[PDB]
RNA sequence: GGGCUUUCGUUUUCCUAUAUAGGAAAAUGAACAGU
């Protein structure tokens, strides 16, 4: 199954670049239907302090899975555009329970592909070593932050692990708390890996490092949200010597609703490259715009006055379950999640 | 090159496999043989003996990544490429063919040999106490989050995880009855033992050591002095010399710590980033300004120094003179007094062997490793270098690992009745010696500040293990 | 490079039945993946 959604991922990359560290988010219809890529992304480098922006037109986070994702929400904020009554049927969108929100379809579903493990608890162990995850020391299972001039994390302007954010993704959805406004919860049908797979730290690292002391963190957990147990898999057959040849810090991401015309960012400061230093299509700025431009089009005039930081608090069951999700982590012994100041978010479109 | 299988044919307990050699656009003759391995053997005997000559064959693809950069280094590479220290010297050679007499063929390859000897009074003839080879280090893939690797399988490292070896041995014989025929004493106070005044170490290198002390071609060959007085004599041409350097994994040379940020972590080793591994010549650095005796055994002794460093070839005394012991000398002598007593520099006396073995060839240097200790008598460990774990399908654990110092570590604390000691990890055991990592760390700051770079250290998680 | 851990396929031997096919022990030659 898995062999399919590298394949797919491989062919498309390798269509758009035509004119590696590769992730992409894969939306497969039905069983039957093969599937299609829909968000794609590369990178390994991650921005320094110099190069964080207040007011967001820098990507905080380069990284092929972070961009991947991006690239999924803007996707679906155009699948939101074009949704209406003529083409609900044709969507994947459905009224959900009490007409104030849409929902993803029950056959449709999303799944992802990450060349490489990703960085911080996926990738903690030795050629010695039903979701089954693997407890056998005390270190194992805690928050690190990924360290500037590298690709790796050391444990606890700091930027959590790709781990930890694949299991935020897991615990509180993929829509982020914007999309909240406008839909339920999406979370992963399944997780592929093509390096550095093993299924104790992975299935720990992502989803099962909650579920360690009983099932006493679900059931505090206010409904919709769930801890979602993705599907764990591995490709089939893999190239054997591992690869260490120097790798540029451009990123390349795109988006089933841009065509063929790719974005190439450096992952040093997070911005085109180009002279004229364009502001990425990624950034914040971009997402606060399309979903301004969303309620505008939702006749939603209460959330145009909120700013960044006012929308995003505005969904107050997605944050009330992201502070649960971040208290129960630091309850297990994890350390504390790292949030950036408020005044990155404190800024109003022009 | 290129191996075809140009043709299979026979039943399965009889094949016949048919063969070909290819090199960039030349193809040699094919040949019929009973095995793969056979059908390889032959073809290529078949295309040398077509080419020894022209050596068409010979050109194409090297796997590991090159760069030797300190200043314009290809042409200083192309260049390069093309007590009575003799007593030292047989003697290490000696013990090594006595142990390896009639011992498997494998070790028949070339290879580097260090030895360490000890010398109880002024007419003591000399006995080995410790042996290492090898030439390889570890790859970033195989390292271990328990300690159950060894970091290197440099011939010089090898031999002082055998002097560790060999001083746990001799700590554990020591007692109150058999005091005066053991090598240490107490010292001030009796809280830790130390060396006795009339024992003396001896270090044996058979080439120079890699990094600071191998920048000059072999032409370059100073001739072997008596010299009475004991006083050495450093230069320092360039800038350039005096830098640190490290071992690359999958690269040639011996490079600098660069401007290169690259912080080393364990999923970032493993995700495919470049492991660093510190040359030899800093490492006898550490041990000169530090001991020999590392940071677990400081916590019973006091550091344990050498006197004398043999090389059998590559000796240059300017530029070992500074690889050694000199380069934190530079400046001044303020380094000196800034270090507490018992940790002071150390000066050894260097020297070369009269006449080098002129047959030194340069390729076809195997990966496998060799160890002996005091202690083990006849039993030798014979390691691969590039995983860091016995030699063998078991791969077993290495006597030299980490686990098994820390495992002697524990009896020697058990059998003195540090109780306090016998609770704590590995990593916080280090840590527990105040004085030992206060001098580590003074003596980093030294170095950095100077101007010779950085030192690289291993992941967090990989010095503090678990067990 | 080495090295432990399903086959294909030889003889001998044992058995079934009618020299024959089948089953079985042994080793014999290549591939093979975990270390
Ligand atoms: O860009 P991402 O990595 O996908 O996540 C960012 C950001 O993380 P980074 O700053 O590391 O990029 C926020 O985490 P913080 O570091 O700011 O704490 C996080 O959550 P918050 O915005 O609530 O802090 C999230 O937001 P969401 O919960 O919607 O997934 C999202 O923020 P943006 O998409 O607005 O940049
Ligand atoms: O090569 P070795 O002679 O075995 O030195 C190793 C190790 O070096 P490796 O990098 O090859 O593993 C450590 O050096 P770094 O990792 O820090 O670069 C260092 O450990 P510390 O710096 O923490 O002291 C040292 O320690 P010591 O001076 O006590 O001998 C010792 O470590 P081990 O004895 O545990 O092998
Ligand atoms: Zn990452
Ligand atoms: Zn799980
Ligand atoms: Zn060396
Ligand atoms: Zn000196």
């Amino acid at each position: 199954f898995h062999d399919q959604i590298a394949m797919l991922s491989h062919r498309c990359f390798n269509t758009l670049t035509n004119s590696k560290i590769l992730a992409a988010i894969i939306m497969k219809k039905d069983s039957e239907d093969m599937g299609v890529v829909v968000s794609l992304g590369t990178g390994n480098r991650c921005v320094k302090g110099d190069s964080l922006s207040l007011k967001g037109e820098t990507v905080n986070d380069c990284h092929a899975e972070i961009i991947s994702r991006r690239g999924f929400i803007r996707f679906l904020y155009s699948e939101l555009m074009k949704y209406n009554s003529q083409t609900a049927k044709d969507s994947i969108f459905e009224p959900a329970k009490g007409g104030e929100k849409l929902q993803i379809k029950k056959t449709v579903s999303f799944h992802l592909y990450i060349s490489t493990a990703p960085c911080g608890d996926g990738a903690l162990f030795d050629k010695s070593c039903r979701h089954y995850p693997v407890f056998e020391n005390p270190k194992q299972g805690k928050l690190r932050t990924k360290v500037e001039n590298g690709e790796g994390t050391i444990p606890v302007l700091r930027t959590m692990s790709c781990s930890d954010k694949i299991l935020r993704w897991n615990v509180l959805g993929l829509q982020g708390a914007l999309l909240t406004h406008f839909l339920q919860p999406i979370y992963l049908k399944s997780v592929t890996l093509g390096y550095l797979f093993s299924q104790g730290h992975l299935t720990r690292a992502i989803c099962c490092r909650v579920t360690r002391d009983g099932s006493a963190f679900e059931d505090g957990l206010r409904h919709p949200f769930i801890v979602n147990h993705p599907k764990v898999g591995r490709v089939s057959i893999y190239d054997s010597k591992r690869q260490s040849g120097k790798t540029k810090e451009t990123s390349v991401n795109w988006c089933l609703a841009d065509g063929y015309d790719l974005e190439i960012l450096d992952g040093t400061r997070g911005t085109v490259d180009g002279p004229r230093n364009e502001l990425s299509r990624v950034s914040k700025k971009n997402i606060f715009l399309l979903f301004k431009k969303l309620c505008s089009f939702r006749y939603r005039r209460d959330l145009l006055r909120l700013s960044y930081g006012e929308a995003k608090k505005a969904a107050r069951d997605y944050e009330t379950a992201k502070n649960y999700f971040k208290k129960g982590l630091k309850d297990m012994g994890y350390g504390n999640w790292i949030s950036k100041p408020q005044e990155e978010k404190n800024f109003y479109l022009c | 090159a290129e191996f075809k299988l140009v043709d299979q044919s026979g039943p399965p307990h009889e094949p016949k496999f048919v063969y070909q050699a290819k090199v960039g656009g030349r193809w040699f003759p094919a040949v019929c043989a009973h095995s793969k391995k056979q059908g390889k053997q032959e073809a290529a005997d078949a295309a040398l003996r077509v080419l020894i000559g022209e050596n068409e064959k010979a050109e194409r693809m090297g796997f590991t990544e090159v760069t030797p950069v300190t200043g314009a280094s290809l042409r200083r590479t192309m260049l390069l490429l093309s007590t009575f220290h003799d007593q030292i010297a047989m003697l290490s050679h000696r013990c090594f063919n006595t142990l390896t007499n009639s011992f498997q063929p494998s070790l028949l390859g070339r290879k580097i040999l260090a030895a360490i000897i000890m010398k109880k009074d002024s007419e003591d003839m000399g006995v080995v106490v410790s042996l290492g080879t090898g030439n390889r280090c570890v790859k970033g893939d195989s390292l271990s989050l328990k300690g159950e690797t060894v970091n290197d399988c440099h011939a010089e490292i090898i031999s002082r995880r055998g002097f560790i070896r060999f001083l746990y041995s001799e700590l554990m014989k020591y007692n109150s009855q058999t005091a005066k025929d053991s090598i240490f004493e107490p010292a001030k106070g009796g809280e830790k033992l130390q060396i006795k005044k009339t024992v003396s170490f001896h270090l044996y290198i058979s080439t120079a050591p890699c990094g600071d002390g191998a920048l000059f071609d072999k032409s370059c060959s100073d001739r072997a002095m008596e010299s009475t007085e004991s006083r050495h004599y450093p230069v320092f041409e360039n800038p350039k010399q005096g830098k640190l350097r490290t071992k690359v994994e999958n690269g040639e040379g011996t490079i600098p710590v660069e401007s290169s940020d690259i912080v080393p972590t364990w999923d970032g080793i493993r995700l495919g980033e470049r492991l660093r591994t510190m040359s030899c010549s800093d490492k006898i650095l550490r041990w000169n300004v530090l001991g020999l005796q590392g940071a677990l055994l400081t916590h019973f002794l006091q550091p344990i120094y050498l006197k004398s460093v043999t090389l059998g070839y590559l000796f240059s005394q300017g530029h070992l003179t500074r690889a050694i012991c000199c380069r934190v000398t530079r400046d001044g002598s303020a380094f000196e007094d800034g270090l507490r007593h018992p940790f002071i520099v150390n000066h050894p006396k260097v020297g070369r062997v009269s006449i080098y073995d002129s047959k030194r060839q340069s390729g076809k240097t195997k990966e496998t490793s060799v160890n002996w200790c005091l202690a083990d008598g006849y039993d030798l460990e014979i390691l691969d270098g590039t995983r860091g774990t016995v030699d063998g399908p078991r791969n077993e654990l290495s006597r030299v690992s980490k686990k098994n110092i820390f495992l002697l570590f524990k009896k020697l604390c058990s059998f003195r009745y540090r109780r306090d000691l016998l609770r704590l990890s590995y990593g916080e055991a280090k840590k527990a010696a105040r004085d030992y990592e206060t001098a580590k760390n003074y003596f980093k700051k030294g170095l950095k500040d100077m101007g010779y770079g950085n030192w690289i250290s291993k992941p967090q998680e990989e010095k503090n293990f678990y067990l």
